[PDB]
RNA sequence: GCGAAUUCGGUGAUCCUAUGCUGCCGAGAAAAGCCUCUAGCGAGGACAUACACGGCCCGUACCCCAAACCAACACAGGUG
RNA sequence: GAGUGAGAAUGCAGGCAUGAGUAGCGAUUAGGCAAGUGAGAACCUUGCCCGCCGAAAGACCAAGGGUUCCUGGGCCAGGCCAGUCCGCCCAGGGUGAGUCGGGACCUAAGGCGAGGCCGACAGGCGUAGUCGAUGGACAACGGGUUGAUAUUCCCGUACC
RNA sequence: AGCUGUCAACCGAGCGUUGAUCCGAGGAUGUCCGAAUGGGGAAACCCGGCACGAGUGAUGUCGUGUCACCAGGCGCUGAAUAUAUAGGCGUCUGGGGGGAACGCGGGGAAGUGAAACAUCUCAGUACCCGUAGGAAGAGAAAACAAAAUGUGAUUCCGUGAGUAGUGGCGAGCGAAAGCGGAGGAUGGCUAAACCGUAUGCAUGUGAUACCGGGUAGGGGUUGUGUGUGCGGGGUUGUGGGACCUAUCUUUCCGGCUCUACCUGGCUGGAGGGCAGUGAGAAAAUGUUGUGGUUAGCGGAAAUGGCUUGGGAUGGCCUGCCGUAGACGGUGAGAGCCCGGUACGUGAAAACCCGACGUCUGUCUUGAUGGUGUUCCCGAGUAGCAGCGGGCCCGUGGAAUCUGCUGUGAAUCUGCCGGGACCACCCGGUAAGCCUGAAUACUUCCCAGUGACCGAUAGCGGAUUAGUACCGUGAGGGAAU
């Protein structure tokens, strides 16, 4: 769960630096989350991953 | 033997006619050649080579 | 446009000591094309020496590995096919007895 | 090429009846095949006789407890 | 202007010595004679003996091998000796199925796996399926014949 | 004018001025496997469906087509379940795999060095993943610069410079501005604000409604509101655009412009202009060019004497050509013997180039600079914070760029940058997109060259060479 199904935003690498500036590979995941959104109004729901950022601006109507 | 210009005139049906009188004949002399009664070898190439000609007339005629 | 007629199946006669003396029992074996069955086989025998086929058998031999200076190479596999005649016994002689 | 007699017994299986039978606990494949029932298809069809036929493709030689396979060897080893 | 100089790197390659005409010549059966062949014979062919195996060192297969099988020819290399012989060299020949063993029938462990879900990507699993015998279903027996195949060819009688 | 590839010849046959062998171009045939794609499979071998033919007394058998999966268009149907959707059926059009290097975007070591080692280095290397193109990427300022009335998109090369810096200030690492050059296109196009239209969703005041206006009549662009598409209109930094605001008005006429009268836009047609296979929208097509590429052809001059010799292409002496004295071969050092060389000539067809036309598009119901305000100028963005990455810059006082997370504005007396930050000045105008040239490489083809090797060398491979052989396999790998 690091990909958003709407904007395809993935995860990002970077290091984890300890005091002894001991650096390691690690990675910045997408806050994204199991929504269940309809693309009509009526109201039928199919399951996706949505990060926050998607659900926030509103490019999923939860309805 | 026949060039491939005199077969410009034969219909369909009579390449037909000649390509299997020439597939005939072309069985006749391998089965010569198998018994040791053939003397000329050439003949082999020659009924061999018609064939493939009388293919390459009647593709030519179907398509152009 | 293809035609296919039944001599374009059955290559060369099997001219051997094993063939003649089956021969004279009238059956006649052929090197036949590697890629025919039996019933493809009669139909062709029939249709070309217009004899009663009574049946045919059909056996698969491998090439024989001969040696070079080079190495080995191989000569063809070739499949044969004997057929039996019925009983009314028209002969072939296309095989030189 | 011709070709005699071939009858009685005894013994006897690790093979058959046997996918049996009896005990036992550890509690012992699937699918097609076959049979059967209806859903259904249906104006023809079932059994039989006689004659005439079609039966496809691949292997098949030879070795195989071995000088022919695995062991560099015509190898005191290995092989169901 | 240098790939410019070797005697050593348990240096690399090739050719050749020393040991040395020395060790060995691969079981626990064992050979002999008469004749033949041939330039040549302990070793090949034939006969007569002797001996060994005989729950095999006999007969038939699977796997594996691949032409080693048969006939004719050969004798340079191979054979731990010689070889006229050979599983070696050469040429030609030889493997015949409705019923045997497989496929065209069926599935097991498992394999792959439409869509599928999971996973930054690469990918991981997996449904329906579809393969996959070491198993289930399914019809042929005795005799004869070739130098070489034989429930295959033929003969007799069958079955699907 | 000889041919039937070659090792590699022998036999057996034949063809060739009626133009063969040979060479170049375009085609035909093109078994099986392979992305492999009708289904299956141990790659090259097994089993089919359907359609149209063939063949049989009939089954058997044969031939040619066609039949994978996904993605996207379009048409039909719309489960649970009503709207409907998921799905299902059909018909098209693409995708898949390979490839030596060069490109871009990601992931990312260790040996090593630091005379130990962990930060650091090695090194963003090796390797891996996704994707290309003939190049790519970048590219048209929210840039530099520093008070100069200065440069002006990008890329690349040289310097600046082993400098300023940076660094367990260790081993090490290491810019940019400016300056000199190759190239030129300091190239283009949108969004928004307004105007028109069309359609969709909530609606009628169901009535004096909208229309530039006056007149008269009818009485609904539904009155309206909103969202989307299309067209105008705009495209900017001395800010620019829009809205109204002002003089002179220039290709012809007609139609529309709720209605008819006169006036405001939009629209047609014949002009004329300007461009085009272009980044600036594409496509099809004619005609031409002693333009090129893919075969070729011609091409001057010694039978010279004497001599050594098996043989002159050696020695001695004579001639001769030269736009040709390059290089080979021929019985030994050949400009005059052969192939050629210098120099010229040649293309039916195919392909690559230009050029001229059909064709395509745009611009002209129209131009220009003024005078004064309202609206607009790319939003879950900038900025801010936390944790990282990268910059010469290893967290430092740490700007610029950048990922994940949280919070989260303004539309120009805005916002960004000028190495914390603030004020003033200066430069610019982010959150939209295209873009040639200069630059990197060579699987393959052509032609050359070497103070390169010359058979233990040069490629592993001058010869069976990725062969024989070794390995279960990745793989290793000769000798002649
Ligand atoms: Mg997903
Ligand atoms: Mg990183
Ligand atoms: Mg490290
Ligand atoms: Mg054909
Ligand atoms: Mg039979
Ligand atoms: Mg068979
Ligand atoms: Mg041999
Ligand atoms: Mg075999
Ligand atoms: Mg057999
Ligand atoms: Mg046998
Ligand atoms: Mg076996
Ligand atoms: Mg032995
Ligand atoms: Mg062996
Ligand atoms: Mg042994
Ligand atoms: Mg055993
Ligand atoms: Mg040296
Ligand atoms: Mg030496
Ligand atoms: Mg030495
Ligand atoms: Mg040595
Ligand atoms: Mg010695
Ligand atoms: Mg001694
Ligand atoms: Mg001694
Ligand atoms: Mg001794
Ligand atoms: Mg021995
Ligand atoms: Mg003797
Ligand atoms: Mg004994
Ligand atoms: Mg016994
Ligand atoms: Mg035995
Ligand atoms: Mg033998
Ligand atoms: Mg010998
Ligand atoms: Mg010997
Ligand atoms: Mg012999
Ligand atoms: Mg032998
Ligand atoms: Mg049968
Ligand atoms: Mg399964
Ligand atoms: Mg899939
Ligand atoms: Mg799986
Ligand atoms: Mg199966
Ligand atoms: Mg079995
Ligand atoms: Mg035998
Ligand atoms: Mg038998
Ligand atoms: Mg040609
Ligand atoms: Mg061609
Ligand atoms: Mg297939
Ligand atoms: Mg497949
Ligand atoms: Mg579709
Ligand atoms: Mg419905
Ligand atoms: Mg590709
Ligand atoms: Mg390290
Ligand atoms: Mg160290
Ligand atoms: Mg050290
Ligand atoms: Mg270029
Ligand atoms: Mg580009
Ligand atoms: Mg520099
Ligand atoms: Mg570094
Ligand atoms: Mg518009
Ligand atoms: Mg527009
Ligand atoms: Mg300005
Ligand atoms: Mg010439
Ligand atoms: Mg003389
Ligand atoms: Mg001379
Ligand atoms: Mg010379
Ligand atoms: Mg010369
Ligand atoms: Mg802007
Ligand atoms: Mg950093
Ligand atoms: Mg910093
Ligand atoms: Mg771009
Ligand atoms: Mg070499
Ligand atoms: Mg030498
Ligand atoms: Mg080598
Ligand atoms: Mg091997
Ligand atoms: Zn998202």
């Amino acid at each position: 769960a690091a990909v958003c199904d709407i904007c395809g935003k993935g995860p990002g690498f970077g290091k984890s630096v300890s005091h002894s500036h001991r650096r390691t590979s690690r990675r910045w995941n997408p806050n994204i989350q199991p929504v269940r959104a309809v693309t009509r109004p009526g109201g039928n729901k199919q399951r996706i991953n949505a990060c926050t950022s998607c659900i926030k601006a509103g490019k999923v109507s939860r309805a | 033997g026949t060039t491939p210009g005199e077969l410009r005139e034969l219909t369909d049906d009579e390449l037909k006619d000649k390509l299997r009188e020439s597939k005939e004949e072309l069985f006749n002399l391998r089965f010569q050649m198998a018994t040791g009664q053939l003397s000329n070898n050439r003949r082999l190439r020659t009924v061999r080579q018609e064939i493939a000609r009388v293919y390459t007339v009647l593709r030519e005629r179907e398509l152009g | 446009a293809t035609i296919t007629d039944p001599r374009d199946i059955i290559l060369a006669p099997v001219i051997s000591e094993k063939s003649y003396g089956l021969i004279e029992d009238n059956v006649y074996t052929f090197v036949v094309h590697p890629d025919s069955n039996k019933t493809q086989i009669k139909i062709a025998i029939e249709k070309i020496f217009d004899v009663k086929v009574d049946s045919v058998n059909t056996a698969n031999r491998q090439g024989k590995r001969k040696r070079t200076r080079t190495g080995f190479g191989k000569r063809k596999s070739t499949k044969r096919a004997i057929v039996k005649l019925a009983a009314g016994s028209k002969p072939i002689d296309l095989f030189g007895a």
